[PDB]
RNA sequence: UAGUGUGAACGAAAGAUGAAAAGAACUCUAAAACAGAGGGUGAAAAGUUCCUGAACUUGCUUAGGGUUAAGGCUAUUUAUA
RNA sequence: UAUUACAGAUCCUAAUUGAAGUAGCGAUUAUCCAGGCUUGUAUCCUGGGGGCUGAUGAGGAGUAGGGUUUCUGGACAACUU
RNA sequence: AGGCAUGAUAGUUCAGGGAAUUCGGCCAAUUAGAGCUGUAACUUCGGGAUAAAGCUUGGCUCUGAUGAAAAUCAGAACCGA
RNA sequence: GAAGGUACUGUAAGCAGUGGAGUGGCACCACGACCUGUUGAGGUUCAGCUUCGCUUCUAGGUUUC
């Protein structure tokens, strides 16, 4: 349905922007589920949501 | 009722030739869809990320011509897959079907 | 004065209303009077504008600054295919005008003149018009009308349509017998004709009637209505523009830069009375799209259209073909033409209809020598350098 | 000047809750404007004889005054 | 009281189902507590700011007039003077 | 016996017309394509292009003021041109 | 979502002339940063003065001086619209 | 889509060179605005330009006498 609470957790989990939160479109149904934060958690060591790289800016 | 496909160049400097400048990428998309609805006599169009990504490239301010293969395809109801074709040089490219 | 000031009138009274005209061809206003005595002779005849040039012409005027000169003057080029007579018609005199006294029509008419009864012809499955084939009625009828002709009708006028012309369908080779035939368009596109009818200013009308008669089923050229050296007048719908400003559309002087609601307009359309706009005020509205006659064009050549040897001009020995390189917006120009001096109404691909001058001039420029020493042929896209694709190996003979 | 951009900069309060009153207590001025808190007679004028009888006895609870009025009525019927 | 003003102060609108809730079960179309249609309750829908339900305005149906802005008065064979 | 007869008072209160499906729907970077959830999304979410803000930033935080606007779940009669 | 005439408004540009426009050079245009020259009448001797008026400015490969210093300043080649 | 049809711009990229003010290194290779060659090349050319080509595509709906 709606995965706006999920993004907003794993922001301050990984301690990222939720720019930078990379989820999947292939598992939304695992992910739509996770309320807390230990749910969450899991979900980050599995490699289902991704801290992501910095965008480039060179020297 | 048939299923087909047809390789086609898309002429999208004169699809958008003397049109307002800021939204030429978002007419030339507007062409496809509408040139491939006629081409398939299909109501619903659909269009590759691939072929998007390509129209875009540019910037907002497009590629003179694109190569795209056309795809009638039922889901009988049947809906026009546009994709885009990579290709070298336009010199030499008539509109053809694919067996 | 109370004006305040003396200045013209911002233009013209007589040329309104200034708006859109339907038809598609110059529509004739009134025929020269007829001489009476001499021949018939047609009058008026249909040329689209194919383009324009410019010519250079050697000049020979006495007592003025241009006497032996070389002179540079543009010239416009309207294409004419020679047009086929179908019917006739008679017109009685009476008390409240001119009133018709029957049409005779030729033994078969041509599919481009049934074009002209329908707006659907591709709907059509009957296309039954014109079903004068049936033979008791129609040769009966012919000879009836024609001794009525004699009776009343005093002036007599020649109906007359423009060759559509006939060809061969894409991959099929052209000139064999089982190839199916179809009515090739115009450089415009139709296939419709353009039906006028033509007066002959023939005296007795009892002659006329020998001589549109003796024409009637049979092609007309340019070369036997109009010379080279004449006056013509050519009638047509000028050039479409659509909506217009005041400014723009009368021509007066705009306003103050600092005027608050801007200054595209006329300030005083009127005083407190009479309390109401007139008619003479400038306003906004429709501009161009208006039928015109102009006066006094001169015909300087006439053409003919395998040697292509039109182009060229007496001198030079060197054979030149009218159209220029790279042929814009009409088509090469594979008939007779006339080089009319100056600007003819109306845009490239409009059907103008020609007509002999009303009454005669006395000016001298009337009756000058035409001289031609040499004439533009480069292409207009946009700058041209070679006038001739045989210039072009030579100035430059190898490129990749 | 005078309108919409010189009302931004209100957000100081002039009057706040009384005690004795409870509704503009004036902070500066330290006084109720409604009923004169602190002085010990309560504010009310007879050219606002409406708006005292909103304040005055009736308007409220009466848990003693109201059963004195009851007495009276069963002594004298 | 709602509500307004920093404040002293200022201050509305809003009554009536039926005798009795007997306040509309259940079914059908529909994505459906959209909206109806069947079927019922009651003497009568009066069906929930629901008794009676006027005028202005509007909708549908029926009937005529219309170049004279429309209306009025008098006269008749009712569209004219 | 009287708070006793209305067409007017730039009258009072209450409702309602034409104008009119007309004026107009502004200001703020820029949207496009495929999926998910659905009766139903350009708009709600995911992914991928193309952009904007461009350290006095629509970033992260506080006085004064507001007072639950915070958070999760369900909901769309109304509101967020 | 689609059109693009006219007009309003915010903008670039306009041959030749150069304030003839207008109550009025209103408006806009020109000028402009830096380095090296060079700076008048008048003056309360401080100012005027960035007066005015001239020139140079890129890219690339180098050389030298001053510092501790990875910086900054001076000078010369060669290059093309 | 094709034209030794026509235009506009002005010599694409990449590669090669006893080309090139010079500097640096090995016992002739690095870095080098730019110039010569491939190259009147490359790009754009109807959207309101012209010629000819079976390469590809062309379906339905309502009143009127």
């Amino acid at each position: 349905s709606s995965l706006k609470l999920q993004k907003r957790l794993a922001a301050s989990v990984l301690d990222c922007g939720v720019r930078r939160v990379w989820m999947d479109d292939s598992e939304v149904s695992t992910i739509a589920m996770a309320n807390s934060r230990q749910q969450i958690r899991k979900l980050i060591n599995d490699g289902i949501i991704v801290k992501r790289p910095v965008k480039v800016h060179s020297g | 009722l048939a299923p087909a496909k047809i390789e086609t160049t898309i002429h999208l400097q004169k699809a958008v030739h003397g049109t307002t400048r800021r939204f030429r990428a978002e007419r030339a998309i507007k062409v496809i869809a509408a040139a491939a609805k006629k081409m398939m006599h299909t109501d619903v169009v659909k269009i590759d990320p691939e072929l998007n990504s390509r129209i875009w490239i540019h910037g907002k301010n497009p590629p003179t011509r694109v190569r795209v293969t056309f795809e009638r395809k039922a889901d009988e109801k049947m809906i026009t897959i546009a994709s885009f074709k990579n290709v070298a040089s336009f010199n030499g490219l008539q509109t053809t079907k694919v067996v | 004065s109370h004006r305040k000031f003396n200045a013209p009138r911002r233009g013209s009274l007589g040329f309104l209303p200034r708006g859109r005209s339907h038809a598609v061809r110059g529509r004739v206003r009134s025929w020269p009077k007829d001489d009476a005595s001499q021949k018939p002779h047609l009058c008026a005849f249909i040329g689209y504008k194919a383009g324009m040039t410019h010519v250079l012409r050697d000049v020979v005027r006495p007592n003025s600054r241009l006497h032996k000169k070389e002179a540079c003057e543009p010239v416009t080029i309207l294409e004419t295919p020679p047009m086929f007579v179908v019917g006739i018609i008679g017109y009685k005199p009476t008390v409240e005008g001119l009133k018709p006294v029957t049409t005779v029509w030729a033994s078969y008419v041509n599919e481009e003149v049934k074009r002209n009864y329908y707006k659907n012809w591709y709907q059509s499955k009957a296309r039954k018009a014109f079903s004068c084939l049936s033979n008791g009625k129609a040769a009966e009828k012919r000879e009836k009308q024609l001794e009525e002709l004699q009776k009343e009708a005093t002036v007599i006028r020649v109906i007359a349509h423009t060759q559509s012309a006939k060809t061969t369908t894409r991959g099929v080779d052209a000139n064999e017998q089982g190839a199916k035939k179809v009515l090739k368009g115009n450089h415009l596109g139709q296939k419709k004709a353009h039906m006028i009818e033509i007066q002959i200013n023939g005296g007795d009308v009892a002659a006329k009637l020998n001589y549109a008669k003796s024409i009637l089923e049979k092609e007309i050229k340019v070369a036997d209505v109009f010379t080279e050296g004449e006056q013509i007048d050519t009638i047509g719908v000028g050039k479409g523009f659509g909506w217009e400003g005041v400014i723009h559309r009368y021509g007066t002087k705009r306003l103050q830069k600092k005027t608050h609601r801007g200054r595209r307009k006329v300030a005083c359309i009127g005083p407190w009375n009479p309390a109401r706009v007139l008619w003479s005020v400038a306003r906004y509205g429709q501009r161009g799209c208006h039928h015109r006659t102009e006066m006094n064009k001169r015909i300087y050549r006439i053409g003919a259209a395998k040697i292509n040897e039109g182009g060229s001009t007496s001198f030079d020995l060197t054979k030149k073909s009218i159209n220029p390189m790279g042929g814009p917006h009409y088509g090469l120009v594979k008939d007779d033409f006339l080089m009319i001096k100056g600007s003819v109404v109306g845009t490239v691909k409009r059907a103008i209809t020609l007509r002999k001058t009303i009454n005669i001039n006395t000016r001298r420029i009337a009756t000058e020598e035409i001289n031609l020493k040499w004439i533009d042929t480069a292409s207009k896209f946009g700058h041209g350098r070679f006038q001739t694709k045989e210039e072009r190996s030579k100035f430059l003979g190898k490129l990749k | 000047g005078a309108g919409t951009p010189s009302f931004g900069p209100r957000h100081n309060k002039t009057h706040t809750i009384c005690r004795r009153c409870g509704n503009c207590f004036h902070i500066q001025k330290s006084k109720c404007a409604k009923c004169g808190y602190p002085d010990a007679t309560m504010r009310h004028y007879d050219w606002e004889k409406k708006a005292h009888r909103k304040r005055a006895q009736g308007s409220g609870e009466m848990r003693h005054l109201k059963v004195t009025f009851a007495k009276l009525q069963r002594a004298y019927a």
